[PDB]
């Protein structure tokens, strides 16, 4: 397909197209006065900032290197109310962001306490035996 | 809205068919588009043209082979190349607004695209066995047999005739050719009934007076 | 691009029924759908657009709904006149952002049922004039019926199982009738051989046999 | 066995964003100057299947930085040139009375001052024709317009004016969508959406009352008024067909050159070669009037469709919106346009002359801090360009829904980079997303 081509598909069968969507986020810049050229800096700027906000989160949550993961940290309910199903197989992913869009800092705050500051403790009493 | 330009061609040819308006012009704007419609399967469309520029949109398996023009105030074209007897067809032109369905079609232009030659009918008259005793109603016909293209157009007395008409649809046997029957209940008060059977391809026109025993 | 599935793909409702035609858009469309009805042998006639507004002189029992992606034709109260296929189409592009009729659906066939009529039934001998040609068609018609018939040929009192094509008219806009042509064909050498030619129709309960012999016509 | 939110990645999400736009172009010209970075020729539209997304024509600031941009560009073609305040000096004059045309007479002045040779310690006299719109009398001789506004400058008449389409390219992690509706409201939803990373050219051609080259309308001509009840708007006009123009300057120029200090030529007119004959444009008179009749069909769509409906000659103001103006031909030009709204509409010899002007001192957008002399070009100017809109306005107070009537207006660019922008939006990809799953992490 293409980019953004999963926007026409609900959120289960976005996760094809993943590895695609991450293909333009440093891209388009890699071939080349004030005006313009200190615009393009600005931009090269720009999407290299961005790039590793999104990583540096990775790192933190231990999502780093896959577009899939598996955290531990279980969601408060009340956010949603729909079967897991009902969610995955019927929204495009963006429509589902906007319902969740609310609470995401909580979830951030708990990726990386509840289950990554807490599992590298974990980690360290096993690194002592 | 009256297509022409249909008939029968052989596979490889071209043809041009033509959609023409009365009663209104393209100094209004619109959407006119060809439909084609296989003999026993659905509508199918090849494209729409916008009056006010000629822009211009197409069916995939269309483009490149078909092509629509806006030749007139009056008059829109279908271009066809290469055809095959998977082109054979009734072709349709309608007329629609933006968003709006077609709420105009013309009657439709049938093209067959075969490897035959035009054979015009065999009339056959169709009544009862001479034996049996008069009886007051008859049912009498024509059998119009081994024609090619379609259509043949039947009409009885001269079209003065109808009530008690049925014209059933032709079948094409497996020779390529069509065979189509047609009968009319009279009495036993009726003078002979006569079917006039047009063949357009042929420019054929024959009767045949019907009249039992 | 968008595809347009129709279904059922045939239907039967009586007389004063309601049936719904479904139509599915694999991409939103929005409210851009119409609905046609043809008849055998006429150009489609347009029942709605906008998927649910009604074209004018359209009757009141034709009704649409839906929007996005999913769309329905309602017939509520069939009548005889309403025996046709439906088609629905879409009326908007995604690629161009343009308003055009396009692509239809499949189609969906409705059958209406109305109150029995047994036919009459008519057989033919060829004219005289069909032999010299060699071959030689036999004609067999049930005239005005409803539900569907069975037709049997005999041939001096052998089943024939080859040579027959039937064709059947449209349902009558009246009263739901069908018309039956049923053809035996023969080359001119078997029909001489053989004597008595039968159509044996067949309604529920009731067959009704025509017969006759060549000698006789 | 309840569910944990978990992480995923490249998620399409969309974001309304803005984010400086990126300069490319096709393969010296001031609006590239060659600075932008050639494109590749694959324009990978993407369709999005079962999508729709708002655009408000008007709130996109790409529109915004257009006009800036191109500002921008403009001073910096303008530094490297030379000042010409030595010209204020005061000027005799007389009224050209060689071969003029007899409409054409006071147009030009010939005129002769004492202003200086390139040394230090010497003058000269020089004399040039000028037209009388770049000059006032110095009481009730003459001096320059501008020389009590800020001073006039020209050098560098090789850099062409004439446009070149610019291309805008989103940022990484950025997408333009865009909207193939032909139907589009210049506000709200569109079903038709798809994307492209990047834009085709788009001229920085400019007018003052009518579009020129813009795309045509997909449909149907359309009209964009933003609320119109509000008629301090300006009504862009959409035609879905082009309609020729063709225009010239007759006059056979000549040009003269003249050292104002070393390393300063300065450009003078020439005497002109034959008759002298007024600027003029032609048009088709017969599509003029078929594509009114487009127009009012429109206009009627927001009110009762036995409406009056009427054009009129403008209603004044400052020259640069009270006639249409253009830069075809490397050339200011000027037009008495009111000849074309000279109709009414009611329910139910091919071609046409427009008169022209030229002003040689061009007072550049609503800027009054700069002004630019524009070079003399030799030899007669052909111009032929495509009308493509109008800007039009509404007068107010009108009642009973009748006999409304419009005028050529506006002259803000920006509306003129709107005619093309509307079309779209920006938006921010934000991959980042989680939902909930049946998964909890592995034991480490
Ligand atoms: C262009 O310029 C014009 C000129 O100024 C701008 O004006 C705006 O025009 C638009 C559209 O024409 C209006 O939108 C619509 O406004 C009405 C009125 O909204 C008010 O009334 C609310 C109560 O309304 C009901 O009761 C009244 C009678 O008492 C009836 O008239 C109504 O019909 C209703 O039955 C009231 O609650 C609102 O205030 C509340 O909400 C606002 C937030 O919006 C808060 O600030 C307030 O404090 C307060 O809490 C308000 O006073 C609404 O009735 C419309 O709602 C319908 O349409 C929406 C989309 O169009 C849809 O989302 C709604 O659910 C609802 O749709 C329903 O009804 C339709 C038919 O009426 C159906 O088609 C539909 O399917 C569904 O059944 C809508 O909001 C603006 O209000 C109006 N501006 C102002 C200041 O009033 C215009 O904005 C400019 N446009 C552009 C593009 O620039
Ligand atoms: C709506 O858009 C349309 C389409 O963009 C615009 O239409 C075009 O507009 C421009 C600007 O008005 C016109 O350009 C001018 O055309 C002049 C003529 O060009 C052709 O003829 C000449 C001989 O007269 C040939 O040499 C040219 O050959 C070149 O182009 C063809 C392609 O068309 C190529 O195959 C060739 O290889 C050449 O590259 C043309 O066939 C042209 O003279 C003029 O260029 C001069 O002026 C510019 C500065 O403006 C200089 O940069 C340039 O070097 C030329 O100047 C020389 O000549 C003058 C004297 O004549 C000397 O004084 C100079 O010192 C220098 O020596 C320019 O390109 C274009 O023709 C026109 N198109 C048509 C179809 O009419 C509309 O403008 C636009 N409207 C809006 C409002 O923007
Ligand atoms: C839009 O369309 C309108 C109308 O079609 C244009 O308005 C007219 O513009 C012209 C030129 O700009 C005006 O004429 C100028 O008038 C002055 C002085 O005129 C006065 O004296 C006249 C006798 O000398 C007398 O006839 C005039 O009477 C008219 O005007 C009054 C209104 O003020 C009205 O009541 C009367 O019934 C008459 O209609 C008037 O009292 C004159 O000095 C000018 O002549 C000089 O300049 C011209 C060249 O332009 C030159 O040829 C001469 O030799 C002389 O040097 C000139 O005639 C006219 O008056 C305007 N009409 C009105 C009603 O004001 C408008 O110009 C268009 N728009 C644009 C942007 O152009
Ligand atoms: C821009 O458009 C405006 C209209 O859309 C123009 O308004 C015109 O202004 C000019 C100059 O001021 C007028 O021309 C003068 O008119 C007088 C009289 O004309 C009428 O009467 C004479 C007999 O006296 C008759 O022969 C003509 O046909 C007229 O009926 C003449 O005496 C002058 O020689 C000269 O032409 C126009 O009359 C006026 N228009 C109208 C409709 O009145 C405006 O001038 C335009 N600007 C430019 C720069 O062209
Ligand atoms: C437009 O959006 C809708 C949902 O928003 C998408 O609907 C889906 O369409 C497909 C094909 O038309 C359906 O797929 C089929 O389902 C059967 C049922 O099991 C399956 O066996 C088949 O093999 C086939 O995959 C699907 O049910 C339907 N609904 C969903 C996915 O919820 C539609 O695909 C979108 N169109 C485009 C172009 O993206
Ligand atoms: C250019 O300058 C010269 C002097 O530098 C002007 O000639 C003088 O004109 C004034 C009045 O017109 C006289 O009082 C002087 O006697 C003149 N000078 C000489 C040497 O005779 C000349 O008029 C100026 N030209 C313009 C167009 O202003
Ligand atoms: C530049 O000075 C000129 C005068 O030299 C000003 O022109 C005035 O323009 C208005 C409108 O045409 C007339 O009412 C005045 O009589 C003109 N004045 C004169 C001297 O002719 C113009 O306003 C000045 N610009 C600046 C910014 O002050
Ligand atoms: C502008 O002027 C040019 C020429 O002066 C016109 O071009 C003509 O176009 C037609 C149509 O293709 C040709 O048959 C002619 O031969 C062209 N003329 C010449 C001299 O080449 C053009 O039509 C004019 N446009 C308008 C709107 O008047
Ligand atoms: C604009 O078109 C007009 C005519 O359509 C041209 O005017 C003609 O000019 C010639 C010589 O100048 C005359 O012999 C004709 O009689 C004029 N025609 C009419 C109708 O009066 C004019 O030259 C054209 N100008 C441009 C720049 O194309
Ligand atoms: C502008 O005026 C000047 C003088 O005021 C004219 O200059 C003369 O031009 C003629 C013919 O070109 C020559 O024979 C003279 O020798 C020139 N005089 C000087 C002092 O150079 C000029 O011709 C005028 N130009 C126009 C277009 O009227
Ligand atoms: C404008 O006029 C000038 C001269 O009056 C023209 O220049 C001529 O150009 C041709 C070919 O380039 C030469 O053979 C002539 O000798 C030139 N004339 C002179 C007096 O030197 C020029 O061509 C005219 N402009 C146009 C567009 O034709
Ligand atoms: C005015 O605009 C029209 C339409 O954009 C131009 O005609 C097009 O010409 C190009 C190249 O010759 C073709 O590929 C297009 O198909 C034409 N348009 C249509 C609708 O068929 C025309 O060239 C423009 N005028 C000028 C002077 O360039
Ligand atoms: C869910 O979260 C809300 C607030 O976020 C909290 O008040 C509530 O106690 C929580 N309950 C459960 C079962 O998680
Ligand atoms: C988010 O919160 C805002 C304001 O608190 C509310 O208007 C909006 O509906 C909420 N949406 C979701 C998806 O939580
Ligand atoms: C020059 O023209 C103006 C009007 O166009 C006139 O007032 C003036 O008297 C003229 N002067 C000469 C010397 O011709
Ligand atoms: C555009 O908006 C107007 C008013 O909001 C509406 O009447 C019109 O139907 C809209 N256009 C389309 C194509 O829906
Ligand atoms: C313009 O067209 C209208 C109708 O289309 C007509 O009534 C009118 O006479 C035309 N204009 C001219 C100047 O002939
Ligand atoms: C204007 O006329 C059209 C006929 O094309 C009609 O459909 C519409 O309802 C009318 N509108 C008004 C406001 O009268
Ligand atoms: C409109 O132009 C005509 C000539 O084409 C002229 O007779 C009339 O005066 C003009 N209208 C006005 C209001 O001046």
């Amino acid at each position: 397909l293409g980019f953004l081509g999963a926007a026409g598909s609900t959120m289960g069968a976005a996760s094809m197209t993943l590895t695609v969507q991450a293909r333009n986020l440093l891209s388009g810049i890699v071939q080349q006065l004030t005006v313009w050229g200190i615009k393009q800096l600005q931009a090269r700027v720009l999407a290299v900032e961005r790039y590793l906000r999104d990583q540096q989160l990775l790192g933190i949550w231990g999502c780093s290197g896959k577009l899939i993961c598996c955290t531990n940290v279980p969601w408060n309910s009340s956010w949603s109310n729909r079967n897991l199903s009902e969610i995955w197989d019927n929204m495009t992913w963006l429509q589902w962001d906007k319902e969740i869009s609310n609470y995401t800092q909580i979830i951030y705050g708990l990726l990386e306490e509840s289950q990554n500051q807490q599992e590298k403790n974990e980690q360290d009493l096993l690194a002592l035996d | 809205l009256v297509e022409s330009g249909g008939g029968l061609v052989q596979p490889g040819a071209s043809l041009t068919l033509t959609c023409t308006a009365s009663g209104f012009s393209f100094s209004s704007d619109y959407y006119m588009c060809w439909v084609r419609q296989a003999p026993g399967k659905g509508l199918e469309w090849i494209a729409c043209i916008w009056t006010a520029n000629s822009i211009s949109y197409y069916a995939r398996w269309a483009k490149g082979r078909f092509t629509i023009s806006k030749t007139s105030s009056t008059t829109v074209t279908l271009q066809m190349t290469s055809l095959t007897a998977a082109d054979t067809a009734t072709y349709f032109c309608a007329r629609g607004g933006s968003g709006d369905g077609q709420s105009l079609w013309g009657p439709g232009t049938l093209v067959t695209v075969s490897s035959g030659q035009p054979k015009a009918p065999s009339v056959f008259p169709l009544a009862p066995c001479c034996g049996d005793t008069p009886s007051s109603t008859v049912t009498l016909g024509c059998l119009v047999k081994g024609y090619l293209p379609e259509p043949v157009t039947v009409t009885w007395n001269s079209g003065t005739l109808t009530n008690g008409v049925r014209t059933f649809p032709s079948v094409r046997q497996s020779s390529g050719l069509y065979s189509l029957s047609s009968v009319v209940s009279v009495t036993s008060s009726s003078q002979p009934v006569t079917c006039n059977v047009a063949h357009p391809a042929t420019n054929t026109k024959v009767d045949k007076t019907v009249a039992p025993s | 691009d968008i595809v347009m599935t129709q279904t059922p793909a045939s239907v039967e409702a009586a007389v004063g029924g309601t049936v719904a035609i479904k139509c599915q858009a694999s991409q939103s469309i929005r409210s851009y759908l119409a609905w046609y009805q043809q008849k055998p042998g006429q150009p489609p006639k347009l029942l709605i657009y906008e998927a649910s507004k009604l074209a004018s002189g359209v009757p009141s029992r034709f009704s649409g709904s839906g929007s996005g992606t999913q769309f329905t034709l309602t017939i509520s109260g069939v009548e005889c006149d309403d025996a046709a296929t439906y088609y629905c189409q879409r009326n908007y592009d995604s690629y161009s952002g343009a308003y055009y009729p396009n692509g239809f659906g499949g189609g969906t066939e409705v059958v209406v049922k109305g109150d029995p009529v047994a036919p009459s039934v008519l057989i033919f001998p060829p004219a005289a004039d069909q032999v010299a040609t060699g071959t030689v068609t036999i004609v067999c018609v049930a005239n005005k019926y409803f539900p569907d018939v069975t037709v049997t040929w005999e041939v001096d009192g052998t089943t024939q199982t080859t040579g027959i094509e039937n064709s059947k008219t449209p349902q009558n806009s009246a009263d739901c009738t069908y018309n039956l042509s049923s053809t035996l064909t023969l080359t001119s050498t078997q029909y001489n051989s053989h004597k008595e030619y039968t159509c044996k129709v067949t309604q529920g309960t009731t067959s009704v046999v025509q017969s006759f012999n060549r000698g006789d016509c | 066995e309840n569910l944990w939110v978990t992480v995923y990645y490249g998620v399409p999400v969309w974001k309304d964003a803005e984010t400086t736009l990126f300069c490319a172009s096709d393969a010296h010209n001031v609006w590239a100057t060659h600075a932008c970075v050639p494109t590749d020729p694959n324009p990978q539209e993407i369709h999005l299947e079962n999508v729709t997304e708002e655009f408000n024509m008007w709130k996109n600031n790409m529109v915004e930085q257009m006009h800036t941009d191109i500002i921008s560009l403009w001073d910096q073609s303008l530094k490297p040139c030379v000042k010409l305040t030595p010209l204020c000096v005061t000027l005799q004059c007389t009224n050209v009375t060689n071969n003029i045309t007899d409409d054409m007479r006071g147009e030009l002045k010939n005129c002769s001052f004492n202003m200086t040779t390139e040394l230090r310690d010497k003058k000269q006299k020089v004399y040039s024709l000028f037209y009388r719109l770049d000059v006032v009398q110095i009481n009730e001789e003459y001096r320059l317009i501008n020389c009590n506004t800020s001073a006039i400058t020209q050098a560098c008449p090789k850099v062409s004016f004439e446009p070149i389409p610019i291309h805008y390219c989103a940022p990484a992690g950025f997408a333009i969508l865009k909207c193939k509706d032909k139907k589009f409201n210049g506000t709200g939803p569109c079903p038709s959406v798809s994307t492209v990373q990047c834009t085709h050219g788009i001229k920085p051609v400019v007018s003052t009352q009518l579009l020129l080259n813009g795309s045509l309308a997909e449909e149907e001509v359309m009209i964009r008024s933003e609320n119109i009840t509000n008629n301090a708007k300006n009504i862009l006009v959409q035609f879905n067909t082009p309609v020729q123009i063709n225009c010239t300057r007759p006059n056979n120029n000549t040009r003269k050159s003249i050292r104002i200090g070393p390393g300063q030529a300065f450009y003078a007119t020439g005497d002109i070669i034959g008759d002298i004959r007024q600027a003029h444009c032609n048009v088709s008179k017969a599509t003029w009037n078929e594509t009114l009749g487009k127009v009012v069909k429109q206009l009627r769509k927001h009110f009762g469709n036995n409406t009056i409906i009427r054009f009129a000659n403008s209603s004044g103001g400052d020259l640069e919106v009270t006639t249409h103006s253009f830069n075809c031909g490397g050339e200011f030009f000027y037009c008495n346009t009111s000849g074309l709204f000279n109709s009414t509409w009611i329910s139910n010899n091919d071609s046409i002359t427009l008169p022209c002007r030229i002003k040689q001192i061009i007072n550049m957008w609503q800027r009054i801090g700069q002004a630019m002399y524009a070079p003399p070009i030799q030899g007669v100017i052909r111009c032929v360009s495509n009308i493509t809109g109008l800007i039009l306005t509404r007068d107010g107070g009108s009642t009973n829904s009748t006999t409304e009537t419009f005028r050529p207006g506006g002259g803000d660019m920006r509306d003129n980079w709107r005619s093309e922008l509307y079309k779209y939006k920006v938006v921010k990809i934000e991959p980042l997303g989680v939902a909930p799953t049946r998964c909890k992490r592995r034991v480490v």
